[PDB]
């Protein structure tokens, strides 16, 4: 006592129609050309869409399809007049992926590379969709898949081997699924021109003789930089413990240990600090900076 | 209709509704007078030959009795039942013995007027259920379990017939859900002349439970004086006894126990009561 | 030790398993569909119909003596474990893959704990072999549909099965064993 | 005009005798039977020891050999009169491993194993020695080895995949060289005993109302843990600006947000809170504590 | 951008490799033993007699118009990369072998900038198909002094390569281009 | 010995020893006195018919005359010169023409008084260099280069020798590190007339260097007041000529220009002087 339902497991688009039959098994079909009804995601259809062609077979006309509510697939179940379920059949409606945009990378102490991109499509995202990083050298070299995917977000991809310096890159994502494939435009990189480093750390606040309305900020430089490619270059920021306004410091690349002045006598503020390298030995556009270190308190002495 | 001096017919209307109920099928041209409960009524309501009730309430039920111009012969005798239709029933099982198997009632939110006709039928995936009721009590099942761990959803459904109206419902449970026991009984505490900040209190198992061996209850205790009215949990293992060193010297306290599976069901309620003294020297 | 700390322990064991497989089990009724997300949803059984079933009358329960009841768990644990493990094509996504990873080690954990319960006791019979036929069942050719229905069953099945599990690790600790 | 050393690359213990020939070609085989000396580590041996044999062979007696001064093996150089080299040899000593001790791992929130051992045995660190890790379930399993050493130090080894709970493990180190082998001890290890958990983040001191000697710390539990299996227990500490000395504060396991008493008004603070897990459903036993959290400073309001 | 900023790049690339390669080549030598860590060790070399030398007259040298000189260096610098990931496997350190793979990339790197500056200024060879033979030069049976002796040469060669190829490179930024 | 009237000999003596010198093969009951310089000896001096000295010093060297007793009859003469067994010797070469070869020389640290034979020998790894030297002032090889990159390290040794003692001394090189040039020649500064504040300095290529566009040099430029006696560094390019715009209106300058390889030796020495004044409108 089952029933078949066919096509099995088609494959439309959003807006083409679907011609689906579903026929029951009896030998007096008689009541079963009638009794049975369709029901699409646990809702069922009103009857006005279903024709019946003779005892022991029931038409079904749907158009104008949209997308699917789950990534499986829409689910039709071919329904008994006392409810029981006969056969069931899965959906698959969506559209042909774009070529991704909107692609960014960005490099930490030129160890490691990390890029985020955008689908940028609103057919691709209800089909399963395939996202491959494809990365090589411009001249010489071969085509290098990456491994650790999510290691940020969505849409990333991470790249813990070490790159080559002084070379531009060619980096493309490519989109497969169900439907079609699509590849991004070739993006040419440098790794001088994203390098990013960490915050630098030790960050000790002091007071200096008997001065109340002047600190000392004094930090270590990250060790992770070589110091033969580039420099960088540190900024400071400080703030009032009641208040959420910071006040920002110019530039002070080169001096590990800044003095700070205007300060107000009797009162707790919050230091932190963080560096930008610069460009040296090539382009003398600096870099990306890095994040803010942690707050570091301190307290003036009053008269 | 037939004969006057036979038994009356009975006909039910909703509430607030218009009908109109003529006696026989005499003419509309006749002198008709109308009766109920052994007074008269007033001629502005008689529309002919018959009479309309324009909104009936509650208070018009009765006997309606026709009889004939400044006389008391008989012609046609009705009685009218105001009612309402049935709304949904509440319907929720409970399994008071795990081992066995299960019952529940079904009973309107709103009561009606009118006698209704019930019906019950139990699937439980593709099967064929019987529950048979001798019961004190109506609205019980009792039906009787006949596997374990079946992994088969239980569907029963209540149905309710009436001259107004109908309604339908159905629930959907399995048997590892709807389990609880009855609460314990005898539950007496007794004072300790060692310790005079000390209670013990005793309770005893539900004569319910077919298997208090094979199918063991966790039991719960909670003790509260009078005056502090505040009550404090704590959980015990398999066990009819319990230690309580929280008593004060001078205070009575209020024990209440309960009853629970060990993994299946949730708690039941609580005991009746219970009252007792801690120990003075004097 | 003796059976003493085992039978907690696999006590716990199977009551942590018994959460996890609710929580997982949450989990893929609400990404699978529709339909298999309505709270009763009970279907007539067809598509899965080669898994032991744990289905035992009261007196046969009651028949059984530490031995017959700790192998049929061993084996169901055992076939449980392998579909839950080829169940892993099925599901795509990153933290459902992950907590499938980690209820398939528990599982395999807690498999691990009952044979040493079981080697424990004094019983010759550590590790009889069973099956070997369905010892990695690879995914034949099946609809979709059906497969969410095996799915579905195969962790209903997983859940009454650690309460079976439960209540025999209870009630042997109860009355067989001090 | 090359020479030949006999034997070449050795094996010999600590403390055995050496044989070694070197033999020159040469037609008037007459000046290199004498003008040829042995050199080891660039130190000229004492002519004391070496001894002629023919015109065209030198012999070299050495006794009580001593560890290797690099794990390559002691070069012995066979020099001519004018200083040139002809030929070169390696010498490899050293003593057979021993069983390791002293074998400790810890689990952080149940996700992970890092182990660390040691040696234990002077004789071993001459030459290369191969320390492989094995682990395994007691009644159902099999051998394991770890990949990722060096994780925090020498002599570890890092286990990322997910390991099973309520049952105890078997791990032990082996040890490989050029002479022989050896195998550690069976450890038994519960990883419900070895839980480590991060400190609590979040860190947030605030006044309350306006007392100068009270003031609030709050927090936030760590998301790693999963509160089914055990219950972290919390502890606070406190110190002030100018004293090094720190006061710590009884167990604050329940309340996330703590208060202190007997602070002096008009003083800055630093606190730092760590946590450590307990036992539930299993062994009561407490867990290793873990590291303090980042310290956030808060001033008193003086009167 | 033609010629202006890939000789630059080069020559960039050129010193960094230079430096690492110095830094390189003093672990080594203080890794490898006492003999071979004095100042002067100057033996005569029979151990690698295989690998192209860098020792060039002034007039030959002189004689070289931009062709001949960038295709030896390309083929030197492909043999030096592959003697160079063929002597991963002689040494044993974590950092050691971190930072031969580290070399290593920045040598592939070099040597694929080099190929694309002799691609850009629109000589019709690319890549003309060199040996095939030493394309990998598997380690042979040898000795440990001869293997040690052929590293040290195989570094010295090195540095004098980076040296030669940071003179031509200069030569050719300052005379043959503005 | 031979004949009086003959050449004298030679001998030789260390510093502070003790050396006994016997005119001829006389007897040693003879009536022997000595003369040094034209003056006579004192007789607590004469160990019977030789002459002892204990202990000799600088002022002891000279012509030893050995007379017969109060005459001038001459039986035998020798020269008496002091001196100081040498040490080891200075040797560091040094590349003034990259092209070409190197030159270096040598000398003791502490000076004889005695003149010293002295040996050459270059190896170059397993070959044979000339050290042909005919040049102005001594102690110079004037070694010509025959490769370039050869990959082989250069080792020269000097030797000394001497009637009292002698020593060794080798060292190693390469053609990469022993590389220095001579400093600039004609270093003249003019001033502006249009700007006050600046400076413009010129000036020339050492006549040495045979290749200055094949193998060019980077200069650099240090310029200072006087009062100021403070030098600020800055590194030039290729080039012989620079712009400077710290000038003072009205205060003088000195300016010392250096030399070296592109990225092969190490710096020269500066140059020898340079003196310039601003521009001043009156
Ligand atoms: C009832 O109608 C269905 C649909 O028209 C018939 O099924 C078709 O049968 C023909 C030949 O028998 C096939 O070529 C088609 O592919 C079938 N279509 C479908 C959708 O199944 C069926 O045969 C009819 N039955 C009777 C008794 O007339
Ligand atoms: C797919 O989208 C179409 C367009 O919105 C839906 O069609 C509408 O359906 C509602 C209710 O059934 C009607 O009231 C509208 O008149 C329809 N509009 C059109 C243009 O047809 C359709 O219901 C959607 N289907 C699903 C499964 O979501
Ligand atoms: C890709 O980047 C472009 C450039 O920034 C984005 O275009 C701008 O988007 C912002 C934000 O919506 C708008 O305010 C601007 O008006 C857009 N400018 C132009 C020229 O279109 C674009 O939105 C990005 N796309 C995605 C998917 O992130
Ligand atoms: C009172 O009785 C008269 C007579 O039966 C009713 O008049 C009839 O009304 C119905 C419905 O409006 C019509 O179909 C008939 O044709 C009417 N008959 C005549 C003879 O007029 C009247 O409606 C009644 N009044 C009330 C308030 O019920
Ligand atoms: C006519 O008499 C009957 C009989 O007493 C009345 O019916 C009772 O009405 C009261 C008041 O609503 C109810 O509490 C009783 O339950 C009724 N009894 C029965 C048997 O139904 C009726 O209400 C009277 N009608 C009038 C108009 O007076
Ligand atoms: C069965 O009972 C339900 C519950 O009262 C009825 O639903 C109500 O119907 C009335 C009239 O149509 C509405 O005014 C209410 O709003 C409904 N309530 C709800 C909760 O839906 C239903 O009509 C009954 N069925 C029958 C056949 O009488
Ligand atoms: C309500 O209960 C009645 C009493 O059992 C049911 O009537 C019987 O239904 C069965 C099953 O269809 C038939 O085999 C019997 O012949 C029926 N007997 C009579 C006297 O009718 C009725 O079907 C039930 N209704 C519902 C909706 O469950
Ligand atoms: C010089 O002495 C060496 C060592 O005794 C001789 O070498 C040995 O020769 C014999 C036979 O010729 C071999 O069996 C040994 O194994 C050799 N030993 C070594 C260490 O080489 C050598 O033959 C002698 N030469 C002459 C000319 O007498
Ligand atoms: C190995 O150790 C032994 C023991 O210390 C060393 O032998 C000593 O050598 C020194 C200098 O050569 C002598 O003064 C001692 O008398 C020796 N002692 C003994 C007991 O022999 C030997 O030199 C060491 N060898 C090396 C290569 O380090
Ligand atoms: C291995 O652990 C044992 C136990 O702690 C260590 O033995 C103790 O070591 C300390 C430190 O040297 C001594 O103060 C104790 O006297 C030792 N106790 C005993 C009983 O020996 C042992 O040193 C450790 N070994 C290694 C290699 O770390
Ligand atoms: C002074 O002259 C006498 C005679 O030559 C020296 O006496 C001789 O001394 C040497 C060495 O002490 C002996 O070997 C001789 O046998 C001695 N000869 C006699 C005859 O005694 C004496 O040493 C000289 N004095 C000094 C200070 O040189
Ligand atoms: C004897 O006369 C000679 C000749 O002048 C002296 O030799 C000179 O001594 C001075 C002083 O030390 C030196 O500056 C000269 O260089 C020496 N000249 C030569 C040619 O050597 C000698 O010192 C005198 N001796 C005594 C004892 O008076
Ligand atoms: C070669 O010159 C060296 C350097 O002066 C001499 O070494 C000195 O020798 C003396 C006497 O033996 C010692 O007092 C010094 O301490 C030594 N100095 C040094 C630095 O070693 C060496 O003796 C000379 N060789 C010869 C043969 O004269
Ligand atoms: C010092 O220089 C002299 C002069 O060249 C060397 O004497 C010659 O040495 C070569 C090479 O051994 C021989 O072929 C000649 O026959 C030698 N000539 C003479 C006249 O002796 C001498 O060997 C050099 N000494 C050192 C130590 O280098
Ligand atoms: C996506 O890629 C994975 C591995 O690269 C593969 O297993 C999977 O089948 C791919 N899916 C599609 C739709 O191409
Ligand atoms: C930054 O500049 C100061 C003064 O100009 C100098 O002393 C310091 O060395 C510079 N920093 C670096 C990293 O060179
Ligand atoms: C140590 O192990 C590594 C890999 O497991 C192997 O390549 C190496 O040969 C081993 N060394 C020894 C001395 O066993
Ligand atoms: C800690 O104890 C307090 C009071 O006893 C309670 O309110 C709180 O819930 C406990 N903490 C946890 C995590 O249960």
């Amino acid at each position: 006592h089952t029933a078949v339902i066919s096509p099995q497991d088609p494959t439309l688009l959003i807006g083409s129609s679907l011609l689906a039959t579903c026929s029951v098994h009896g030998d007096p079909p008689g009541a079963t050309a009638e009794g049975l009804y369709w029901t699409l995601n646990g809702r069922r259809l009103p009857p006005e869409l279903s024709r019946v062609l003779n005892a022991s077979t029931l038409a079904l006309a749907l158009a104008n399809l949209n997308g699917s509510r789950q990534r499986s697939g829409d689910n039709l179940v071919c329904h008994a007049r006392d409810g029981s379920i006969l056969a069931g059949s899965c959906l698959y409606v969506g559209l042909p992926p774009e070529k991704p945009v909107n692609i960014s990378c960005w490099s930490k102490n030129m160890k490691d590379l990390t890029c985020r991109w955008t689908p940028g499509a609103h057919g691709e995202t209800f089909l399963h969709t395939n996202y491959s990083l494809k990365y090589k050298l411009r001249w010489y070299g071969q085509d290098n898949t990456c491994e650790e995917y999510h290691t940020v977000g969505p849409h990333s991809c991470h790249i813990p081997k070490d790159l080559a310096l002084f070379t531009p890159y060619e980096i493309w994502v490519e989109a497969t699924n169900r439907l079609g494939s699509a590849r991004s435009d070739v993006l040419t990189l440098d790794i001088l021109d994203v390098v990013t480093t960490d915050p630098p750390p030790d960050v000790h606040v002091s007071r200096v003789g008997g001065l109340e309305d002047q600190l000392s900020v004094r930090w270590v430089s990250p060790p992770a930089l070589k110091d033969f490619l580039f420099q960088a270059k540190y900024q400071i920021r400080y703030r009032v413990e009641d208040s959420v306004d910071w006040k920002v410091v110019d530039d002070v690349s080169n001096q590990t240990s800044c003095r700070l002045a205007g300060l107000k006598p009797g009162t707790v503020y919050f230091v932190q600090v963080r560096c930008n390298p610069f460009g040296i030995y090539g382009s003398k556009k600096a870099g990306i900076w890095s994040e803010w270190s942690h707050p570091t308190a301190a307290s003036t002495p009053r008269s | 209709r037939h004969s006057p001096q036979e038994a009356p017919h009975v006909q039910y209307e909703r509430l607030g509704s218009d009908v109109t109920l003529p006696c026989g099928t005499a003419n509309w041209d006749a002198a008709v007078t109308w009766r109920v409960n052994g007074t008269d009524l007033a001629p502005d309501l008689l529309n002919g030959s018959q009479l309309v009730l324009h909104g009936l309430e509650l208070g018009h039920s009765g006997l309606y009795a026709c009889f004939h111009r400044d006389s008391w012969h008989l012609r046609h005798q009705v009685l009218l039942h105001v009612g309402l239709p049935p709304r949904e029933p509440v319907l929720s099982c409970r399994s008071n013995t795990y081992p066995k198997g299960f019952y529940c009632s079904w009973h309107l939110p709103t009561p009606t007027y009118i006698p209704n006709t019930f019906n019950v039928t139990v699937l439980h995936g593709s099967k064929i259920m019987v529950c048979e009721k001798d019961p004190a009590l109506k609205n019980r099942c009792h039906i009787r379990y006949m596997h374990l761990f079946s992994t088969i959803k239980y569907k029963v459904s209540i149905s309710v017939s009436n001259a107004l109206g109908h309604n339908a419902t159905a629930i959907t449970f399995d048997e590892f859900t709807i389990v609880k026991p009855d609460p314990p009984e005898n539950v007496v505490a007794r004072p300790v002349p060692s310790n005079p900040r000390r209670l013990e209190v005793t309770w005893q198992t539900p004569s319910t439970w077919p298997d208090p061996e094979s199918f063991p209850l966790k039991f719960f205790l909670r003790y509260r004086p009078l005056i502090l009215d505040q009550w404090q949990h704590v959980e015990l293992s398999d066990g009819t006894a319990h230690t309580i060193t929280d008593a004060y010297a001078g205070k009575e306290y209020i024990i209440q126990v309960a009853a629970k599976d060990n993994e299946i069901g949730t708690w039941s309620d609580w005991s009746v009561a219970a009252h007792a003294t801690p120990w003075t020297e004097e | 030790p003796g059976p003493g700390p085992s039978i907690q322990k696999t006590y716990d064991l199977t009551r942590y398993l018994e959460h996890q497989l609710r929580s997982l089990a949450g989990t893929y009724l609400n990404y699978l569909g529709p339909p298999f997300n309505e709270p009763d949803f009970n279907p007539p059984r067809l598509g899965a119909e080669t898994l032991p079933r744990a289905t035992v009358d009261l007196e046969v329960w009651r028949s059984l003596n530490d031995k017959l009841r700790l192998t049929q768990n061993y084996e169901a644990y055992s076939h449980l474990l392998c579909y839950l493990r080829g169940l892993n094509r099925q599901a795509a996504t990153a933290e459902l893959r992950r907590s499938l990873a980690h209820f398939c080690t528990s599982l395999q954990g807690l498999l691990g704990s009952i044979a040493g319960v079981m080697a424990a006791l004094g019983y010759p019979l550590p590790q009889p072999l069973p099956g070997t036929e369905p010892t990695w069942t690879p995914g034949p050719a099946h609809s979709d549909f059906l497969q969410k229905m095996d799915d579905f069953w195969l962790l209903k099945e997983l859940q009454t099965w650690l309460w079976r599990s439960a209540k025999d690790f209870n009630r042997l600790k109860k009355k067989m064993q001090p």
